[PDB]
């Protein structure tokens, strides 16, 4: 039996940039 | 996607390409994307592509990764929890 | 995230950090979060962070966790189903 | 071959509180 | 949840409690729930609990289950596809 | 490496009933 | 469902029936579906069924598949990234 | 312990058709 568990959390980070047309 | 500062990826034990859940404290959006390694120590949290419609610069977000593990490991596993300042530097 | 009374977590066989799906009977919201252990016998069902945009105090919710298992175990496995009173105490 | 099956259900609990700005 | 006629569950190789994705052709809703065994040959497709906000009687739906398997098995595994008439009887 | 693959599909079923307040 | 040109499925290492996430750059829609093999070299990206409510002809989309793998393989695995021209031909 | 990782990406394809009433 496999359970799905929290592994990683970065808490209350601020989004610094967004790019709709990112290529990569 | 989401570009994350390599320091936060190391701190949170995230690999490039690992599936990441982003939850937005400001507007309540919740979506699934994958991690891209960002310039180390830059504090970058970059939303790339379609996700930019839902999660915006200046939003407070929580980034989450999950693992599938056997019952035995699940009872003993200790998650990596990374708290950050206003500039996305670990504490 | 979601803070759950430790009695309901024991009754439902839920671990701290286990992935949980919350579905809201009042407004039809559906989201995925993880379980946090709440004060035992308090009847606490606490929505923390971004989820509070979608799930509100006084809402009736269903909390669901899933397990991945081999075909053979899947045919025999019996889920833990917990009924609660108006005060979130097991029956 | 792994199936996803229902493991746990807490049925028709009442949300007692909500905190947008929880830290933990 | 979703109550499914036992004949469709056998035809589709679904177990009671297996995770199911419902997609609604009428309104475009998409959600994840689990299968409950319904009266055999009744043609029942019953939406239970919070899902009833999104998926309604008379809607045309597609019910999907997925499995995780290793690359080798994935290339040889054949999915169970069940077509039904207007009365939810297999063809 | 594990892939997620289609296992089961019931195609174009008609929803016959709904119960918001189902108990079970 | 999503019908994909067999050339892009080979290029991206996608099997018929593999779970696929579609994200829409035009309107921000995000959904989970499975891959169907389309006519090779046709450049077909076909939205079938309920998904057509959310993703429309002419929309720019990103198609994503994920794999579950042991920690060791996850650190070394190299994903298949396929860039395409305006006619959905690989570059 | 299994992680979910990116395996495949087709970047910035153009949707060529959509059919609500597809059967297959
Ligand atoms: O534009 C996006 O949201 C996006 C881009 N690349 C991958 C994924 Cl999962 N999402
Ligand atoms: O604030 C939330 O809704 C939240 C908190 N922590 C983890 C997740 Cl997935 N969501
Ligand atoms: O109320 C629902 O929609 C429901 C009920 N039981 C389980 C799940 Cl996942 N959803
Ligand atoms: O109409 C749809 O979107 C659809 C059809 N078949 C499977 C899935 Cl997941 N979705």
């Amino acid at each position: 039996m496999l359970r799905t568990m929290l592994k990683s959390k970065i808490h209350r980070a601020t989004v610094t940039c967004a790019d709709l047309h990112y290529v990569g | 996607x989401v570009t994350i500062d390599a320091d936060l990826m190391d701190a949170a034990d995230l690999l490039e390409g690992e599936q990441v859940t982003i939850v937005d404290i400001d507007n309540g959006a919740r979506l699934v994307t994958y991690a891209i390694t960002g310039e180390r120590g830059s504090g970058v949290i970059g939303i790339n592509g379609a996700a930019a419609h839902l999660v915006h610069p200046g939003d407070l977000v929580i980034l989450i990764a999950y693992a599938t593990m056997d019952d035995a490991r699940a009872r003993t596993y200790q998650p990596r929890i990374v708290f950050v300042d206003a500039y996305n530097k670990p504490i």
